[PDB]
């Protein structure tokens, strides 16, 4: 499923022209501020709730089993934990 | 999964007047957010190429829908490596969303079905 | 700037050269630079700092 | 959109001395320091990493 | 509990105490009181005579 | 033609580093594979060294890893730099398996390259828990001890294979000195897997995050992902430096600088960090047996990702539901770590096992589910 | 003298005064259950470790800089 | 687990070798040996400290081989093979107090106190936890804790009942420097000095960790650069499409 270059398997190819200039003549940061600041938003802010969702679900379950088990090897939490156990 | 398939599950859900209207709208919401017309790609362009029946259907696209998709390929390429979206006329409208690849891979896949069944009869 | 070019950069073999040399300055240098300002931010707790009550 | 003969905009990214020694000399001045401090943190790694079999400080007791 | 070696003789049921966290052993060598999870150890032993033990 | 090229040996190597075709939309996700190189050429260099200052009986090892920390010129450095490179390594491998669970680069046609990966996931976890072992502190022998019963759970054998390994009636000097000679041995055979996988990937090449063919658009491997994986072993090489020379024990267990006691049992025998999701996994399981089965099988289950994805797309970049759930299987996997090194007390026996439900349904219900609903979506939504 | 016997003793006067008092309670508490009889055959003896945790994290919290100051 | 059964855990205090570019403090070192040598080495061993350590850390040569030759250490038998013993070098190790475990055991109510050389790597904590142990036992226990007969209380010690009872009280060291020798004083001389034991190496370690920092950050700069450039024209690369 790849060839090499010359025969790498692509489908045959017409009527693309391809244009680009040379590193030495292009300015490798132009327009670095607006991708660093606008770019940047767009990007996080289209993924953001993949992350948010589930990070917060189980850090919310993580954050109530942590209390729950620290509450029920208190003092108070004495009677509760004879059950549980 | 086949092609035929999704196509085949797909048409008994359309022809339930309760199943489609519950699920068109649902799946027109999923292809907005799936964010490949935002890539200038259609939907074919997304299935996986890299098997016999695939290579098959795709060797008989005709030579502009082949050609088309040849581009559309590596300007989406070039968007991915830019980290840029398509605008304009880039982008793919839901009418320019057609299935050019559909009917060539139900096809060929007929064939290689019909042929998985016959290689299995038994004379009565 | 083609004079500076023409002499340290055409030519890989001179640019290796150099950049060769410049290692060996920047690691000569940089290590008394740190040294002196390691010495400077831990003034009074090195032992050199208190050897001489010794 | 159709004619090849037109180049694509490209002066959002061309630098307008880009033929000028200047404009060389800086890339090469770029990299030069890279190959400079990848010489000299090579040269640190391998002299510290190894000192490691030159006599321990016991057997030197 | 953790692995001291109990003083033996000592203890609140006359078998061995542990100094360590006060668990004390029978003179089966049971917990009776303290920490201790487990009665001490029985290792794999078997009597060739009536005068000597192999462990 | 041109020697690199004519030359059988040169050509080898110009195919994998400098004419390889490449997609030209390489995200840096895809620089953990050179990472991993760097991983393993860093293992191999700093653990031959220690190997030199080393003594693998058990009466000496202890002492003699303390003579490398205070004796040896810059011992201290090739010591932690070996034990966090530990760390970095399966930072590395993580990452480099969860770029490949959601870009699809299990599906077909590259299947044998993702299964030899699972093979030198194994190996390093084998590598890694040897070499722990090597130190002989507490959590050295402990969990020696711990980690090589659960061998006593194979029916009828077991108890034999576990004296069998140990050389012995329990862990000791000849434990020792078998794992240090297979800890020496088992990095040589993942480099040979680590060069396997790539062989067979070299058959399809790189996926890409699009999920689609690059046979149309291609670029060599040097010079643009050369120069871009140096970003990345920089920003490792930070990483490293800020463990090494600042916090070298931020990653350990203080216990492992008490020398091994068979008497004293530690307060909590954990393996490291690393090992903590699948010991997880084992406590879900009450059985002996179920719990290693579990364990083992949640490593295995990774082999059967190419038939459960009924996927017609490879990979997640367009499947919002699937992104979703791979977020949680993620995150579910990050709270598995963290119940792994809990006591065994309410309320996390039971969130324990509820995770553990979790781990193992996104192989068997959830992704065969979502997958096959996904397919429909997209042909009925681009209707 | 030692500094931190001042420091400590400000510490619990002052922003620990909530958790000394419930230390103060607590003691009181356990030392009348033990003057008490047949206390010797109870289930439940309490102590008060807890509440004497509280205090000490706390005067640790307010004094630890400030002695570290002076030395 | 109980908080009890955990131990209290120690406050973070501010050490003069926490800080990225900060290194011990000498002069803190040499009073923590004093109060080592003085106080603890009664009990404890320093096993992996060899005289040769001391010098140019906290004495001089002179007074390094001053300590070792005042002891003595086994020789090489003579030449009828009888033992002999031989004053100490700066090659030797400091000598611990006990013979064996045993000894060591007999003379602390069955309690093996352990050897300090490792001791701030040893337990969560590090020098926080050596100095709140050391300063950490309260007049009297909390109301309600049963003490088995020879522990102390201390809160910061697992479970509440350790087998070392206080040693540091105001004055029981003349520091030699004329600071005042508080209990306070001490215990962060000598949690210092062990920290220094357990770790000789940490301000070699944070030097060299500054230079690496500063050549790693500017060759990764250079790198983004260099990257930024090589790739341009893949990142600037324009398409026109003619359907044929
Ligand atoms: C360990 C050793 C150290 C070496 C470091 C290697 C790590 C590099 C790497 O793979 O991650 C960098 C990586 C940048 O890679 P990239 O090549 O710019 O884009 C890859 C994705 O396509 C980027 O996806 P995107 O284009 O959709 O942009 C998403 C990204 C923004 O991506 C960035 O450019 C950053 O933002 C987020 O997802 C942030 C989450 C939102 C939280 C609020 O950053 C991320 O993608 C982080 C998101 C992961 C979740
Ligand atoms: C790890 C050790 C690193 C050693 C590098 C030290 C000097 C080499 C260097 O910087 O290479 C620059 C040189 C030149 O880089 P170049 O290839 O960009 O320069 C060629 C063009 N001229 C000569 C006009 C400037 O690269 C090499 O010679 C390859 C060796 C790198 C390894
Ligand atoms: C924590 C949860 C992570 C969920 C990520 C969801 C997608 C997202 O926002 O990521 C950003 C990006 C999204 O990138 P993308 O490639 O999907 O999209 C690029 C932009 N478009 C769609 C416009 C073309 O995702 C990645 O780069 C994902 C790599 C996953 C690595 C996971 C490591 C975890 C290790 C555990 C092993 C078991
Ligand atoms: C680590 C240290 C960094 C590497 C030091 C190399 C020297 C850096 C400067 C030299 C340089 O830029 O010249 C190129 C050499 O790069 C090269 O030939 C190598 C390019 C980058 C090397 C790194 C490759 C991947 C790194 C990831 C590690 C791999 C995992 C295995 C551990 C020439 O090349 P050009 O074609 O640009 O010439 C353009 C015209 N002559
Ligand atoms: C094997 C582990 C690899 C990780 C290396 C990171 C730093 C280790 C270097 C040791 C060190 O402490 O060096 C410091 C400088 O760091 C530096 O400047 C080194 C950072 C450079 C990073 C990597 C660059 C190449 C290294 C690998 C190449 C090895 C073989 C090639 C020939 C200061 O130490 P010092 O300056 O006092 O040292 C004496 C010479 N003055
Ligand atoms: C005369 C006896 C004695 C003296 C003096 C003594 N110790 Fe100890 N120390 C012990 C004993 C016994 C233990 C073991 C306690 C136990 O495990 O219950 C111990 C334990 C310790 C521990 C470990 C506690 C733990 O977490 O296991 C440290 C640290 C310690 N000592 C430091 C010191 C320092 C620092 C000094 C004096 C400056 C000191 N000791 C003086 C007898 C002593
Ligand atoms: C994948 C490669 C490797 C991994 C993941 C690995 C992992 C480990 C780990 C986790 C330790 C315990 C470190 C500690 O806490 O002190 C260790 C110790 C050790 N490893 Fe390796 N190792 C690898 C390769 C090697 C190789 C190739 C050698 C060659 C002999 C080696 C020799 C040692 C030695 C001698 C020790 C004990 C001394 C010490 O603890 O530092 N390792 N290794
Ligand atoms: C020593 C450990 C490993 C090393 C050094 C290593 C190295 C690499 C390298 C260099 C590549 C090509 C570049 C890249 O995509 O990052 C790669 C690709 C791959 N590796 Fe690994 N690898 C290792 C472990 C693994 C593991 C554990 C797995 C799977 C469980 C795996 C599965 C793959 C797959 C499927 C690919 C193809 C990904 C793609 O390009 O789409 N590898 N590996
Ligand atoms: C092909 C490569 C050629 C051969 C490689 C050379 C192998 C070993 C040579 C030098 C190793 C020892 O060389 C020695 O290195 C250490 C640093 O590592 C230096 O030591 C210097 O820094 C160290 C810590 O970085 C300090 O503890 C020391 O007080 C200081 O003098 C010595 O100044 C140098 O004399
Ligand atoms: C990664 C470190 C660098 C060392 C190289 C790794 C060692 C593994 C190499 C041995 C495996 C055999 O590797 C095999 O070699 C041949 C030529 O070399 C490659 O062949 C490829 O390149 C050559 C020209 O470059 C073409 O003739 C051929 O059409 C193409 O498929 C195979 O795609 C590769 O699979
Ligand atoms: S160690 Fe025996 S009682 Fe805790």
């Amino acid at each position: 499923y790849m060839g090499w270059w010359g025969h790498m398997g692509s489908p045959p190819q017409k009527g693309i022209a391809g244009y680009t200039i040379s590193p030495f003549a292009a300015r490798p940061f132009a327009g670095v501020v607006h991708a660093a600041i606008f770019n940047t938003f767009r990007r996080t802010k289209n993924q953001a709730l993949f992350v948010i969702l589930p990070v917060s679900f189980f850090y919310y379950v993580w954050t109530q089993a942590s209390e729950k088990n620290e509450w029920l090897y208190t003092k108070a939490g004495r009677h509760e934990l004879a059950k549980a156990l | 999964a086949s092609i035929t398939s999704v196509v085949k599950t797909s048409e008994l859900i359309l022809k339930s007047p309760l199943l489609s209207k519950i699920v068109v709208p649902l799946a027109k919401t999923y292809v907005k957010f799936s964010g490949y017309r935002q890539l200038g790609f259609k939907m074919n362009d997304l299935i996986i190429e890299e098997t016999p029946n695939m290579q098959l259907a795709l060797r008989r696209l005709p030579p502009t829908e082949s050609y088309d998709r040849v581009y559309r390929l590596i300007r989406a390429t070039q968007f991915s490596l830019s980290h840029k979206l398509a605008t304009g006329n880039d982008i793919t409208k839901p009418e320019e969303d057609d299935h050019y690849l559909i009917p060539y891979i139900l096809d060929v896949e007929a064939e290689a079905f019909e042929k998985d069944a016959l290689d299995n009869l038994e004379v009565v | 700037a083609t004079t500076f070019y023409n002499v340290f950069v055409k030519r890989n073999s001179a640019f290796v050269a150099t950049i060769l040399a410049s290692a060996f300055v920047f690691d000569m240098t940089f290590e008394t630079a740190i040294d002196n300002f390691w010495d400077r931010i831990n003034a009074g707790k090195q032992w050199k700092d208190i050897r001489h009550k010794y | 959109g159709k004619s090849t003969y037109k180049i694509p905009d490209f002066t959002p990214y061309l630098k307008k001395d880009r033929n000028t020694d200047a404009n060389r000399l800086f890339s090469y001045f770029m990299i030069g320091s890279f190959g400079m401090l990848s010489a000299a943190g090579a040269k640190a790694t391998v002299q510290d990493f190894l000192s490691n079999m030159s006599a321990s400080a016991d057997v030197l007791a | 509990h953790l692995g001291c070696v109990p003083i033996g003789e000592a203890g609140d049921f006359g078998g061995w105490f542990c100094p360590c966290h006060g668990s004390h052993y029978d003179i089966s060598g049971r917990i009776r009181r303290g920490p201790a999870p487990l009665n001490l150890e029985i290792p794999e032993y078997d009597f060739a005579d009536a005068e000597t033990l192999v462990i | 033609m041109a020697l690199r090229k004519k030359n059988s040996l040169l050509n080898m190597a110009n195919s994998y580093v400098l004419d390889s075709p490449q997609p030209s939309n390489l995200n840096y996700f895809w620089n953990f594979g050179s990472l991993l190189a760097l991983c393993l050429v860093i293992q191999l260099a700093t653990g031959i060294t220690l190997a030199m200052h080393y003594t693998s009986h058990a009466s000496l090892a202890f002492d003699s890893v303390e003579h490398i920390m205070r004796d040896v010129n810059f011992g201290w450095f090739i010591r932690y730099a070996h034990a966090n490179t530990a760390s970095f390594f399966f930072i590395c491998i993580y990452a480099h398996m969860g770029r490949n669970i959601y870009y699809g680069s299990y599906k077909t046609p590259r299947v044998l390259p993702w299964s030899i990966g699972v093979i030198i996931f194994l190996l390093l976890i084998i590598t890694a828990f040897m070499g722990y072992v090597l130190v002989f502190g507490q959590m050295s022998l402990w969990g020696a001890t711990v980690i090589c019963n659960l061998v006593s759970a194979i029916p009828w054998l077991g108890e034999d294979i576990v004296h069998f390994l140990w050389g012995g009636f329990s862990v000791g000097n000849p434990t020792l000195q078998r794992f240090f000679a297979l800890h020496y041995l088992m990095p040589f055979v993942l480099a040979v897997f680590a060069l396997l996988h790539l062989i067979a990937l070299h058959t399809a090449g790189s996926s890409n995050p699009l999920g689609i063919t690059s046979n149309v658009d291609k670029l060599s491997m040097h010079p643009y992902y050369s120069f871009k994986d140096l970003i990345t072993v920089f920003a490792f090489l930070l990483m490293f430096t800020l463990f090494v020379f600042f916090s070298p024990d931020k990653l350990g267990h203080p216990d492992n600088y008490i020398p091994a006691n068979p008497m004293v049992t530690p307060a909590s025998i954990v393996p490291e960090w690393y090992l903590l999701p699948f010991y997880a996994i084992l406590r879900a399981i009450p059985d002996k047996l179920g719990g290693v089965i579990a364990m083992v099988a949640a490593i295995l289950i990774l082999l059967i990702l190419p038939i459960v994805d009924r996927s017609i797309i490879r990979g997640n970049a367009f499947k919002p539901i699937s992104k979703l759930l791979f977020g949680f299987f993620i995150c579910n996997f990050l709270l598995l770590g963290v119940l792994g090194q809990v006591h065994i007390e309410p309320p996390f026996i039971v969130l324990g096992q509820i995770c553990t439900i979790f781990y193992f349904s996104y192989f068997l219900i959830l992704l065969p589910m979502v997958s096959t609903i996904e397919n429909i979506f997209f042909y009925i939504g681009s209707l | 003298p030692d500094p931190a016997i001042a420091l400590h003793e400000a510490a619990a006067e002052g922003p620990c005064h909530d958790f000394k008092h419930h230390f103060d309670e607590c003691v009181e508490r356990v030392t009348k259950a033990q003057e008490a009889e047949d206390y010797d055959h109870a289930e439940y003896k309490e102590d008060c470790v807890e509440e004497f945790f509280h205090l000490q994290h706390c005067i640790n919290d307010n004094t630890a800089d400030k002695l570290f100051r002076v030395l | 687990m109980t908080a009890a059964e955990h131990g209290l855990h120690p406050a973070e205090y501010p050490w003069p070798q926490n800080g990225m570019l900060s290194t011990f403090d000498h002069a803190s070192l040499r009073r923590g040996y004093q109060v080592y040598k003085e106080v603890c080495a009664a009990c404890h061993s320093l096993d992996r400290i060899a005289w040769r350590n001391l010098v140019g850390v906290t004495h001089t040569t002179d007074e390094a081989k001053a300590f070792a030759e005042e002891l003595e250490y086994d020789d090489e038998p003579d030449d009828e093979g009888n033992p002999r013993k031989r004053p100490g070098k700066l090659a030797d190790y400091i000598p611990g107090p006990y013979p064996n475990e045993q000894a060591a055991r007999a003379a602390n109510q069955g309690a093996l106190p352990p050897d300090l050389s490792l001791i701030a790597k040893a337990r969560h904590g590090g020098a926080d936890y050596i100095f709140a142990l050391l300063t950490g036992y309260p007049d009297e226990p909390p109301a309600g804790v049963v003490l088995a007969p020879g522990m102390n209380y201390n809160p910061y010690f697992p479970g509440g009942g350790i087998g070392m009872a206080r040693t540091l009280f105001d004055g029981v060291v003349e520091y030699e420097d004329g600071t005042p020798a508080t209990t306070s004083q001490m215990a962060k001389d000598v949690a210092a000095f062990l920290t220094w034991a357990a770790e000789p190496e940490h301000d070699e370690r944070k030097k060299l960790g500054l230079k690496a920092i500063i050549v790693i950050s500017a060759m990764l700069g250079l790198s983004v650069y260099i990257k930024k450039f090589k790739w341009s024209p893949i990142k600037n690369r324009k398409f026109i499409y003619n359907p044929p």
